This record gives C-alpha cells, sequence and structure tokens, in this order.
C-alpha cells in the first residue's frame, strides 16, 4: 500500500518494540497506513501525522520516518528512544511543521543546523531528555516557531540572546536546565507575542530587565528558583492579559508593586520565599483572583479588606511574615475559600465567622497569632475541613458541638489557647480524625467514650488540662493508637486491665494525675511500647515482672503508692532514677530486702 | 520519565 | 525542619512501606512535625523516630545524620537490609539506638563511639560481622547494651562502659573471645 507502508515499517525496524504497540504495522490483513495506530491521514491517503506517544518504544531515533512526503506532525512523546540526534536525522523533514521529542532518553547537543532543516516548524518540543552542550545560537533562524519547549534537560552556558530575534514567538521553556550564573537576557523583550515565559531553575542572577515590560501579551510568567534580585518592578501592572506570575524562591526585595490592585486578569500570583518588606498593597480589585501566595517574606501590616472583591479566592498562605492587625471580618463570606495558612504573623482579633461561607474550606492553619475570642457556630457546619491547626493563639471559650464531629477532619489541634467545657458526645462523627491535639487548654469533664469508636486516631495529645473521671475502657479499641499524652490532668480511678487491643501504642503518658490501682501485668506485653510514665500518681500494688519483657527508653514510676520488690532486671543501679518517691519499694538480694 | 515540577503555585504549607 | 524532612523523606523513598505507615510524610509540608512516627521538641525539631514493627525493608540512608537533635532512633523488628549507615554516629543526642531485629549485615560502624550521649544500644538478632569497636567503651553514659545473635569476632572488651555488660549482652556470636565469654581470646 505505497511507500508509507514501506516507508512506516522501516521506521519500526529500527525500533525495539517490547509491548507490540505497532502491532497493527507489521500484521497485514491488506489494511492501508491511514488505519494503523498512531498514524493519521488526509483526505488524499497521505500520511499527514505520526503520533507514538507512551508506546514503550526503544532505539535511536528513527529519521527515516521523515521520507514521508507529506508528514506534518511527528510526536515520539513519552518513549525510550535514546542516543543524540545529528544533522542527518533531520535532512529529509523540511515539511515538519510540529516536533514533539519529550520525554525520551536523548544525550548529546542539539544538532546546530536543525533551523535550516526544519524551516517550516511551528511546535518544538524536546522536554525530558538527557541534553548537553548550549542552545545553538542558530536558533535566532527560526522564521515561523511558536513554542519552544527545552525544559528539563542539563543543558549549559547560557540563554542565547539570538532567541530574542524569534518573533514569532508565544511560549518560551527553558526550565531546569543545567545554565551558568546569568542574567535573563534583554533581547526576549522583542518578543512581543510571547504568552508564556517559564525560565524556573535557569541559574538567573540580577535583576528582572526592564525589556519585559513590552511583553505585553504575557499569560504565565515562571522565574521560580533562580537568584533574582532587585524589586518585583511595577511593569507587571501593565501585563493587560496575565493569569499566572510565579517568581517565589528568588532574592526579590522591597514593596510589593502598589499598583497591582488593578490587575483584574490575574489568577494566581506567588512571591513567596523571597526577601520582600513593606505592606501587602490595599485598595485591591483583583477580580479574577485564584491564588495568593506571600509566605516566608518580611512582610509587615494588615491585610486589606478589599481582598473580599476577589470572590473566586480559593488559596492564600501568608505564612511566615510580620503581619498586624484583624483579618477582614467577611473573609471567606462571598469566595469559596480552600487553603487558607496565615501561620506565624501577628494577627490580632477575631476568627472571620463565615470563613468557610461557601463550604470548600480544607485547611484552616493560623498558628502561632495573637488571635481572640471563640470559634463561631458556623465553622460548625464546615464539613469539608480536613486541617485545623489554630495552637498558640489567645483563642477561649467553648468549642461548638458539631465542629468535633466533622466528618473529613484529620487533624484537629487546638493546643495552648484557653479553650473551656468539655469534649461532647458528637466527637462520633470525626470518622478521619488521626491526630487530636489539644494540649494546654483548660477542658474539663470526662473524655467522653466515644472517642474510642474512632478506629483510625494515632494520636491523642491533650495534657496540661482539667481532665476529671475515669480513662475509657474504649479507648483500649483503638489498634492504631501510637500515642497517649493525657499527663498532667485531675483523671482518677485505675487503668483498664485488658489492653491487647493497644498493639501499636508506643508511648503511654498518664502523668500527673489522680491515677490508681495496680499497673496491669499486660502493659508487659505490649509489643511496641517504649515510653512509661505513670509518674506521680497513686498507683499501688508491686511493680509487675512483665514490664521486665519491655524495650523501653523512658520508665518512669516516679512518686506513686508502690511497694514489694522491685523485679530483678530494673533493681539494677542504673535504673534507680526510675522508681523515686515510693517508700515501699525494696531491693531483694535473695531473701533479705531492703528499701533503696 | 523526568518529572518536571509543574509551572504552578508553591504547594507548602503549616 | 526543610533539611531534617528532606532526610526522612529520602529515607521514605529507600525504604519498602507495605502497610502505609509512611503516608503522612508529605514533603509539601514545611516541618515532619505533624508526621505520624515523628516526635519533634518545642523549636520544631526532630527528637523520636518510632518505626518499630511496622514490616518496612530496604535500607537506611546516610542522610539520617542531619538530624542533630534526635535523641530515640526505633528501627526495631522491621526486615531492613544492607549496613548500619556510618554517618549514624553524627547524631551526637542520640540515647537510644534501636536497630534490633532486623537483617542488618557488615560491621558496628566504628563512628558510633562519637554518640556521648548513648545511653541503650540494642543491635541484637541481625546479620552483623567483623569486632566491636573499642570506641564504644568511651561512651560514659552507655548502660543497656545488646550485641547477641549476630555473627561478631574478635575480642570482647571490659573496660571503661562494658565492665557493665553480662555474657546475656554478647550471646549467640561468630567467633567472640576474653573475659566475658567462656573462651580467652586466639
Ligand atoms: C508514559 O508512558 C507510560 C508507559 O506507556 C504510561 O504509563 C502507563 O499508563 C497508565 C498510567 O497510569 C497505566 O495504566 C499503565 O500501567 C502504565 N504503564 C507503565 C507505568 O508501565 C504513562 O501514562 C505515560 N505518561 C504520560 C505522562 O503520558
Ligand atoms: C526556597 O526558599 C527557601 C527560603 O528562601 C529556602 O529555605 C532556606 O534554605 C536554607 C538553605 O539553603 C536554610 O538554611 C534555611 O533554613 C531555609 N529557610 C527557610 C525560611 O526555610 C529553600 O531551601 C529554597 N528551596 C530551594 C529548592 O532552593
Ligand atoms: C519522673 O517524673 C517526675 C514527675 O512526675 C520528674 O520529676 C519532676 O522533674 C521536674 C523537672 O522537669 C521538677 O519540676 C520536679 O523536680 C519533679 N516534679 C514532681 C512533681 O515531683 C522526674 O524527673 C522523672 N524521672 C525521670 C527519671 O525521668
Ligand atoms: C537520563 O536521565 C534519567 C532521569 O534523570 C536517568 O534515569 C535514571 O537512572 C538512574 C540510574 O541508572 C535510575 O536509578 C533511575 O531508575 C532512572 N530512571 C528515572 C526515571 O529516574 C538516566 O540514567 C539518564 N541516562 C543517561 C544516558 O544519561
Ligand atoms: C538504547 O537502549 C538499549 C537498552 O535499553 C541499548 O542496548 C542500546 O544500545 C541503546 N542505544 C544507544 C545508542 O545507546
Ligand atoms: C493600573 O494602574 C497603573 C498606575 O497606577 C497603570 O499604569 C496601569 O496600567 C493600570 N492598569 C490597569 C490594568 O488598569
Ligand atoms: C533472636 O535470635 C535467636 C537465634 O536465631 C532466635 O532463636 C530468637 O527467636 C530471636 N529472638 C526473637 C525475639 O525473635
Ligand atoms: C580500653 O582498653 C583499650 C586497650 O588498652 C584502650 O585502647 C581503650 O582506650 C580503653 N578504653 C577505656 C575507656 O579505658
Amino acid at each position: 500500500l505505497n511507500q508509507d507502508a514501506t516507508i512506516l515499517r522501516q521506521a519500526k525496524l529500527g525500533l525495539s518494540d517490547p509491548a507490540q504497540s505497532l502491532s497493527s504495522w507489521s500484521d497485514n490483513n491488506d489494511v492501508t497506513p491511514c488505519k494503523w495506530l498512531g498514524v493519521s491521514c488526509d483526505a488524499t491517503s497521505n500520511v499527514v501525522s505520526v503520533d507514538l506517544s507512551s508506546f514503550m518504544l526503544v532505539g535511536p531515533f528513527p529519521s527515516i520516518l521523515c521520507h514521508l512526503p507529506s508528514l506534518h506532525s511527528l510526536s515520539l512523546y513519552n518513549n525510550s528512544i535514546n542516543g543524540s540526534l545529528s544533522a542527518d536525522d533531520f535532512d529529509t523533514c523540511h515539511n515538519l511543521i510540529s516536533l514533539d521529542l519529550s520525554e525520551n532518553l536523548l544525550v548529546g547537543s542539539i544538532p546546530k543546523s536543525l533551523p535550516f532543516n526544519l524551516p517550516n516548524l511551528k511546535f518544538l518540543e524536546i522536554s525530558g531528555n538527557n541534553l548537553s552542550d548550549t542552545i545553538p545560537s542558530s536558533f535566532g533562524e527560526f522564521r515561523k516557531l511558536e513554542s519552544l519547549n527545552l525544559a528539563g534537560n542539563f543543558l549549559s552556558g547560557t540563554i542565547p540572546a539570538s532567541l530574542g530575534n524569534v518573533t514569532t514567538l508565544k511560549e518560551l521553556k527553558l526550565a531546569y536546565n543545567l545554565f551558568s550564573p546569568s542574567q535573563i537576557p534583554s533581547q526576549l523583550g522583542n518578543l512581543t507575542e510571547l504568552q508564556v515565559l517559564w525560565l524556573a531553575g535557569c541559574n538567573l542572577v540580577g535583576p528582572i530587565p526592564p525589556s519585559l515590560s513590552r511583553l505585553t501579551s504575557l499569560v504565565n510568567l515562571d522565574l521560580t528558583f533562580n537568584q533574582l534580585t532587585g524589586s518585583i518592578p511595577s511593569w507587571i501592572t501593565q501585563l493587560k492579559t496575565v493569569e499566572q506570575i510565579e517568581l517565589f524562591n528568588n532574592s526579590f526585595s522591597g514593596e510589593l508593586p502598589e499598583s497591582m490592585g488593578n490587575m483584574t486578569t490575574l489568577k494566581r500570583f506567588d512571591a513567596s520565599m523571597n526577601k520582600l518588606t513593606g505592606k501587602i498593597p490595599d485598595n485591591l480589585n483583583l477580580l479574577n483572583l485564584e491564588s495568593l501566595n506571600l509566605f516566608e517574606n518580611m512582610l509587615e501590616g494588615p491585610l486589606p479588606e478589599s481582598i473580599t472583591r476577589s470572590k473566586t479566592l480559593s488559596e492564600l498562605k501568608l505564612f511566615n511574615n510580620r503581619l498586624t492587625g484583624v483579618l477582614p471580618s467577611q473573609l471567606g463570606a462571598n469566595s469559596p475559600l480552600q487553603y487558607v495558612d496565615l501561620s506565624y504573623n501577628r494577627f490580632s482579633g477575631e476568627i472571620p465567622a463565615n470563613v468557610c461561607g461557601e463550604g470548600k474550606l480544607e485547611y484552616l492553619i493560623l498558628i502561632d497569632n495573637s488571635f481572640s475570642g471563640e470559634i463561631s457556630n458556623n465553622l460548625g457546619k464546615c464539613k469539608s475541613l480536613t486541617r485545623v491547626r489554630l495552637s498558640n493563639n489567645k483563642l477561649s471559650g467553648q468549642i461548638p458541638h458539631g465542629f468535633w464531629g466533622l466528618p473529613r477532619l484529620s487533624l484537629l489541634e487546638l493546643s495552648d489557647n484557653s479553650f473551656t467545657g468539655s469534649i461532647p458526645k458528637t466527637i462520633i462523627g470525626a470518622k478521619n480524625l488521626s491526630n487530636l491535639r489539644i494540649s494546654k487548654n483548660r477542658f474539663s469533664g470526662s473524655i467522653p467514650n466515644e472517642i474510642g469508636s474512632l478506629n483510625g486516631i494515632i494520636e491523642i495529645s491533650g495534657a496540661e488540662n482539667d481532665f476529671s473521671g475515669e480513662i475509657p475502657e474504649s479507648l483500649v479499641k483503638l489498634k492504631q493508637l501510637s500515642r497517649l499524652d493525657l499527663s498532667k490532668n485531675q483523671l482518677s480511678g485505675e487503668i483498664p486491665r485488658e489492653l491487647r487491643g493497644w498493639k501499636n501504642l508506643n508511648e503511654l503518658n498518664l502523668a500527673n494525675n489522680h491515677l490508681s490501682g495496680e499497673i496491669p501485668k499486660e502493659v508487659g506485653i505490649l509489643p511496641v511500647l517504649n515510653y512509661l510514665d505513670l509518674s506521680s500518681n497513686q498507683f499501688s500494688g508491686e511493680i509487675p515482672l512483665e514490664l521486665q519483657n519491655l524495650k523501653l527508653n523512658v520508665l518512669n514510676l516516679s512518686y506513686n503508692h508502690l511497694s514489694g520488690k522491685i523485679p530483678p532486671l530494673y533493681a539494677n543501679k542504673i535504673y534507680a532514677h526510675d522508681f523515686i518517691g515510693n517508700p515501699g519499694l525494696c531491693v531483694d538480694l535473695d531473701g533479705l530486702c531492703r528499701k533503696i | 520519565y523526568v518529572p518536571i515540577p509543574p509551572s504552578a503555585p508553591s504547594k507548602r504549607h503549616n | 525542619a526543610n533539611l531534617e524532612g528532606d532526610a526522612l523523606h529520602t529515607l521514605r523513598v529507600t525504604l519498602v512501606d507495605p502497610n502505609n505507615v509512611l503516608q503522612s510524610w508529605d514533603p509539601t509540608l514545611v516541618n515532619p512535625c505533624t508526621w505520624f512516627h515523628v516526635t519533634c521538641n518545642n523549636e520544631n525539631s526532630v527528637i523520636r523516630v518510632d518505626l518499630g514493627n511496622a514490616e518496612l525493608s530496604g535500607h537506611l540512608v546516610p542522610e539520617l545524620g542531619v538530624l542533630k537533635n534526635l535523641q530515640y532512633l526505633e528501627l526495631y523488628s522491621n526486615n531492613i537490609t544492607g549496613p548500619i549507615p556510618s554517618n549514624l554516629g553524627d547524631l551526637t543526642n542520640l540515647v537510644s539506638l534501636d536497630l534490633y531485629l532486623n537483617s542488618f549485615s557488615g560491621p558496628i560502624p566504628e563512628s558510633l563511639g562519637k554518640l556521648s550521649k548513648l545511653r541503650f544500644l540494642r543491635l541484637n538478632n541481625n546479620s552483623l560481622t567483623g569486632s566491636i569497636p573499642m570506641s564504644l567503651t568511651q561512651i560514659t553514659t552507655l548502660q543497656v547494651l545488646d550485641l547477641s545473635n549476630n555473627r561478631l569476632s574478635g575480642s570482647v572488651p571490659d573496660n571503661g562502659s562494658f565492665s557493665l555488660f553480662t555474657p546475656i549482652s554478647f550471646a549467640n556470636n561468630l567467633d567472640l573471645c576474653g573475659p566475658v565469654t567462656s573462651h580467652p581470646c586466639p
């Protein structure tokens, strides 16, 4: 069926095909090339493109495929095409418009003669290969090229200035290459049709060139993971169609440009992990803003109210700054807030009452601020929450009952506040809860028995509270519990005798309570218990001999009412500080038992 | 297959 | 935080984890202090790694030595193979090294003598070979030692911290000699 059938089969001969992805090709039934897998034709039965994406093909680049006279697109995306490219590989390919060689095992240099050989190329991708040497300056001779992606190679030297000559470019992607330290070439400002500029991990230094103000039709500007310096220039405001700006992991300093507020097209802005100072610009009118990340800078002053005009805002991460004042009271009321992290700032006042106004809030992370007042009733209705961290604030009052029973809540960290009240029965609802952190509060009443029905709990940490009553017997039903710290409370009574359920319990800390009775013998058969603190209690009876089976790192039974002989392995001088303040304990020397 | 980090916002949090 | 989280993540990639005990070890977290099986001090620095009896296999990584405030390293009752990394001796605040009940091979590294605060050393039930490093006698704090059920050989030292240890610390080894064993040395 014509030379197209012949040429395709020769190309298949040169490649190893372990998955038999091309079994339609070399498997006859008189079928013509146009219905073979990956091969597409025009109306006159000429092979116009070949797409062999993700076929697990191994071997050198099949240059014979360009003997197809009508070939316009060639995609070998995501295979194991190996070896290097040469000038000879692209001699006959002068009709190609599109060439995708990305995600292969190509090594060596990009042939210098490529633009001369491929005059009609609009799309060139050789991303995610192992290419080395410099980007040829001959690439300035490309007359029609609209997209160039060489990202994720080991290309060296510097980004050639001659790429500014290729004014047909809409996308320039050179990210994650092994370039020498250098400034962004000034000539890239000539590329006035550029929509995408992705020079992340390109070892760039110095300021962003003023030339780049002329890139007025930019959609996505990503310069992440370099060492760029100076201010984030105020001419980013003049990018009329810009949707994404990614500047994180650089050495940018100075203020965010005050003119930023009127960038109505901006969806995603991230200048995190820089050295930014001054205030977040006010009078914001960011109608299309989905994501604002400015974390790990030295930003000061408030979060302006006008952030609430961004009604499509889902991500707001300002953590690790010097931000002060009250949050906008209406934040989250009329936007689909999803990820909020304002940790490690100096925010004061109330947590906004309708922060989960649209029922999308997953992360509420407010660590180490001065948030005062209470958690509102409306956060109890926020059934999308998975990660809540409110610790080290000035929060107080009772937690709403529905908040404890949130069905997807995984990490609940309320620690180091002044929360009051008892943990309610409604905590049965929290079926994904794996990490409960409520230490250093004023929680009271009994630990409710309903915590024991939450099979997936791994940590319970509620030290330094006013919990009273017994330890629920149902806490032993928790098979995956690895830490229990209920130390420094008013708990009373004894601990359950049947403990084999605690097969994962690594740490048990019940110190500084009013606990009584015997230390259960089954404590000695817990498979992974390495930290046992039962000190400052009223435990009586003998220290079980079964405790000798444990390989403890911390063992502390000090300040109890224990008596009788110390188990012989622990009578050794080296363990003596573990049993201080137990007058009735003795060291047996076979016959004589002495109180030491 | 070389996983090239996407052109997107940093996912760092806490 | 950043550096410690990256070390522990490098460990995760290198271990085999059929029961997904390292599910929570999310590398996008600022630090590993909310991760399961990890404990941090008040300054958000790792002080415990508790991964005993977790059906882990593969091998340990040398990047573990960046955990400068680590006090307790529990990796016992797994099926971990390969050598004990030499730069576990960089863990200057380590109190307990519990690698027992695994398939560790090769020597006990000489570098473990630089663990000046080590109290518990339990390496029993492995396939460790060679001799017991003398440098271990110079750990003044060392009070609990179990090297039993290994393939160790040569002289067992009995000075310094080793003066406290009975035959049960060294039982069922390949070819050990000295006062604490019944056999004097070759
Ligand atoms: C790259 O190619 C591989 C292999 O052809 C693709 O992986 C296969 O496709 C899906 C991916 O989830 C699975 O059902 C198969 O089991 C995968 N096979 C493997 C890993 O051998 C992969 O999808 C392709 N990647 C891209 C980004 O296109
Ligand atoms: C991205 O930026 C952050 C902050 O600028 C870097 O984190 C710092 O890294 C240095 C070591 O290079 C540490 O000494 C600091 O403790 C880190 N600072 C903070 C605030 O965490 C991070 O290394 C950068 N990442 C990359 C991949 O370059
Ligand atoms: C065993 O626990 C007790 C507390 O129950 C520890 O003694 C306390 O140590 C703190 C210092 O951290 C001091 O405030 C007091 O001297 C002790 N408190 C009380 C209430 O007596 C003791 O250090 C622990 N023992 C071991 C060996 O770790
Ligand atoms: C080209 O780069 C890839 C990925 O950067 C390399 O592939 C890895 O090689 C190492 C060492 O052999 C393996 O442990 C990995 O399993 C490989 N695959 C991946 C996806 O990382 C490859 O070795 C490089 N090839 C050449 C010729 O330089
Ligand atoms: C391509 O890969 C195979 C092994 O996967 C190898 O035998 C062959 O020599 C490679 N080609 C080149 C040019 O190195
Ligand atoms: C916004 O304001 C600045 C100066 O205040 C102006 O130069 C810029 O072009 C304006 N941009 C838009 C999009 O209105
Ligand atoms: C330790 O090794 C000995 C000898 O192989 C073996 O009999 C014993 O079962 C092992 N200990 C444990 C707890 O498995
Ligand atoms: C123990 O004895 C050996 C041999 O004399 C010596 O080299 C080592 O330093 C001694 N260590 C201590 C702590 O005494």
